[PDB]
DNA sequence: GACTTGTACTGGAACTCACGTGAACGAATGTTTTTAG
DNA sequence: CTAAAAACATTCGTTCACGTGAGTTCCAGTACAAGTCTAGTC
């Protein structure tokens, strides 16, 4: 060989027989050296009309077969042979010779605090003035965006990290983009500005206030607080009770509070009926700090005798001077507003109590322990993919007609094929 | 029945008629021969490389 | 608003038909050149 | 010097290979319409 520092291996695959005969004879007559069979010495490789990525392919399968620590040969194109041979030597060597993110949230945690909260904030915000103009799939799907966002292990900080994540469309992504590239979003801020919006979370944070009535005052001429008092003969109850406790149920819960609530019903579902276990659900069993009521489900693990507890200890409790508002004045839920004396006086503080069996104990929890998106969430894939019907009773087979009941929260999430995830991590 | 061309009769720059042409005798050949391989007859094709 | 299912349209590709170019093969027929007697 | 044989030149029919234009029909893509979005109590 008049080159020894040269090895040069065609393949067959691609090119034929007939070519790289006629390449061979031509390389071996120019004083090049050709190897029959591939071979460590070989330190070039020669394709033709084949993708990078497949002549790829054809090298692994070749370092298998070799001794480990052989240096790989290098891949090239008929290009640098054909260029070679004109010239007569070998020309240089050149450039041109050389399961996730699941759609559902039931099936990604989402920690309480995550790194995107301007970016959340903002969809909530957009969600909610959808939900104000009545249309609840917009609110829907900017809440699935939020939820998204909202679980991603790592901070956005480009647009490309928005490919992969579903319910991400033109209107969220710009949205996003607008966020990123300029800080405050133009649409955010016209939207948040807007008086309706406004004035329609005024009104819906009033107990007993929903979106219709919300919309049928704004259309009526009601703009503030003070004017709803100046006529109090077109409220209910609800409506009366929430507006005159309006500063009292403005302000967030703490802790504190809940644990002394907690106390208080203990004891009256304790005297009530003995052995009445209380489990505290809502956003407090996720880890939440802050909330708007104190959510409770009361049962007893003995088997059929809470058959009227909720009426006994309710009246209980108003007997003892503390209810201001029960939702009736048998039973298995109650929303009220108890008077709560703080230490230094007193404020109105929501309270919620359900009950429930031994046996729809866990369907309970877990319906009244998740966020409402979560819920929906898991209610619409039980639904659609496994065809089973969940609800805050029991998980039903429509094909065999028997319930699916369970000693557990975690055979719930068991049987349908969904890995566990605590409380904590089921924040929206 | 298929017309060879559709094509414009010019009897002059300004004046111009359309017209098909059509074959109403045509010789006729036996059907192309395929190749085969002999081992399996599957088809095969011929590519043509000049170098 | 985002996704999923179903319906309708439609511009281009595939296929067929026909013709023209270029090549090989046999086949013939004739004509020209070389060698033997 | 003459005759026989070999070689060369031209023509003709056939088959094969490719390329290119035109006409007809199928199909994969794209556009758009409509439905859905959780479940229950009071
Ligand atoms: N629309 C709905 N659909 C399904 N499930 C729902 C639901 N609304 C509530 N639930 C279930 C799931 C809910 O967790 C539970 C009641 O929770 P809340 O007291 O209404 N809201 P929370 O206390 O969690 O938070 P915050 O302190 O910010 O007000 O009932
Ligand atoms: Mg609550």
């Amino acid at each position: 060989t008049r080159f020894p520092g040269v090895a040069i291996y065609l393949v067959e695959p691609r090119m034929g027989r007939s070519r790289r005969a006629f390449l061979t004879g031509l390389a071996r007559s120019k004083g090049f050296r050709v190897l029959d069979a591939c071979s460590s010495e070989a330190t070039h490789v020669v394709m033709e009309e084949t993708s990078a990525e497949e002549a790829v392919s054809w090298q692994e399968r070749r370092m298998a077969a070799a001794p480990p620590g052989c240096t790989p040969p290098a891949l090239l194109d008929i290009s640098w042979l054909t260029e070679s041979l004109g010239a007569g030597q070998p020309v240089p060597v050149e450039c041109r010779h050389r399961a996730w993110m699941p759609a559902y949230a039931c099936q990604r945690p989402t920690p309480l605090t995550h790194h995107n909260t301007g970016l959340s904030e903002a969809l909530e915000i957009l969600a909610e003035a959808a939900g104000f103009e009545g249309s609840e799939g917009r609110l829907l799907t900017f809440c699935r965006a939020a939820s998204v966002l909202k679980a991603l292990p790592s901070p956005v900080t480009t647009l490309s990290q928005l490919q992969g994540l579903p319910h991400f469309g033109e209107h969220s992504s710009r949205v996003v983009q607008e966020l990123l590239e300029h800080g405050v979003c133009e649409e955010v801020e016209r939207v948040r500005r807007s008086e309706r919006y406004q004035t329609m979370k005024l009104f819906t944070q009033i107990f007993g206030v929903g979106v219709k009535t919300a919309d049928r005052w704004y259309r009526e001429g009601l703009r503030t607080l003070d004017d709803l008092r100046e006529q109090p003969q077109k409220l209910t109850q609800q409506q009366k009770a929430g507006l005159q406790h309006h500063q009292d149920l403005s302000t967030p819960v703490l802790r504190s509070d809940v644990d002394a609530l907690q106390q208080v019903v203990e004891e009256a579902v304790g005297q009530a009926l003995p052995g009445a276990t209380v489990t505290l659900t809502g956003g407090f069993r996720r880890g939440k700090l802050q909330g708007h009521d104190v959510d409770f489900l009361i049962t007893h693990p003995k088997e059929g005798q809470e058959a009227g507890l909720l009426p006994r200890v309710m009246c209980r409790l108003q007997d003892q001077g503390l209810i201001l508002y029960h939702q009736h004045q048998a039973f298995e839920r109650s929303f009220c507003i108890f008077r709560l004396p703080q230490p230094p006086s007193w404020k109105a503080v929501r309270v919620d109590l359900v009950v429930a069996p031994v046996s729809q104990f866990p369907f309970a929890l877990l319906g009244w322990t998740g966020s409402k998106l979560f819920q929906r969430e898991l209610r619409r894939f039980s639904r659609k993919e496994k065809g089973l019907w969940l609800n805050s009773h029991g998980l039903f087979d429509p094909e065999q007609k028997t319930f699916f009941q369970a000693a557990s929260e975690e055979d719930i999430f068991r049987h349908l094929g969904l890995e566990y995830l605590p409380p904590e991590q089921r924040n929206a | 029945k298929r017309a060879l061309s559709r094509l414009k009769l010019k009897l002059n720059k300004d004046i111009v008629i359309s017209v098909g042409i059509y074959n109403l005798v045509q010789k006729a050949l036996k059907p192309p021969p395929i190749k085969l391989y002999r081992e399996t007859n599957e088809p095969v094709k011929t590519k043509t490389r000049t170098f």
